[PDB]
């Protein structure tokens, strides 16, 4: 496999059965928020309540997840008004950011 | 003070090759996005791209390590450099 199949294996290991995630691309999969904080709470569930999380709340989502993998020294490459006015996301930044969360998670 | 700099300016360097490559491997793998023009150039492109962003993490790491080491000397300056006050004082 190459280095985006690898990259979007791991992203649906790591948010295996989270509710409302649902990942098949690099773009639509993350707008809303949920998928990221997948991630985040699968790591370091002590920095967010994935339970409590509206499907909805775009932004606040957006901002929980990008919040807290800067907290632990992940540079943000996405803001959350990134998602408004339903832009799809951009799918070289989305790769880079999650390429990062992988990375600082495997000891880079 | 003097390792510290040393290997600073040679990171610092190779950090200005890196993020000059990176610029370029950027504005290709977009082109090739974007377009669709070539699936495997695309690939190889998104590897490279990866591969600096591989580089460019382990040179931060490696500075941030060598700055917390710099803080360290710094205060010890600063340490040293109050003693040199209460000397001072005493030259009467």
């Amino acid at each position: 496999p190459n280095a985006s199949q690898s990259l979007l294996v791991w992203c649906k290991e790591v948010t295996k059965n989270y509710r409302g995630v649902k990942i098949t691309n690099f773009t639509t999969s993350w707008r809303n928020g949920l998928s990221f904080c997948a991630i985040l709470h699968h790591f370091r569930p002590d920095l967010i309540d994935y339970k409590s999380l509206n499907p909805q709340d775009i932004k606040e989502n957006n901002k929980k997840a990008y919040d807290g993998f800067a907290s632990i020294g992940i540079s943000r490459l996405l803001e959350p008004s990134d998602m408004v006015l339903l832009a799809i996301p951009d799918k070289l930044t989305v790769m880079t950011y999650l390429y990062q969360i992988r990375a600082h998670f495997s000891g880079q | 003070s003097q390792y510290v700099v040393g290997e600073l300016a040679a990171l610092e360097n190779e950090q200005k090759q890196i993020d000059t490559r990176a610029a370029l491997v950027e504005k290709r793998l977009r082109y090739l996005m974007d377009t669709g023009r070539n699936t495997e150039e695309e690939e190889a492109m998104m590897q490279e791209w990866f591969m600096l962003v591989n580089k460019k993490n382990a040179l931060i790491r490696r500075m941030n390590q060598l700055s917390l080491l710099e803080k360290e000397h710094d205060l010890e300056r600063r340490y040293e450099l109050l003693n040199r006050e209460l000397r001072a004082m005493l030259a009467i």
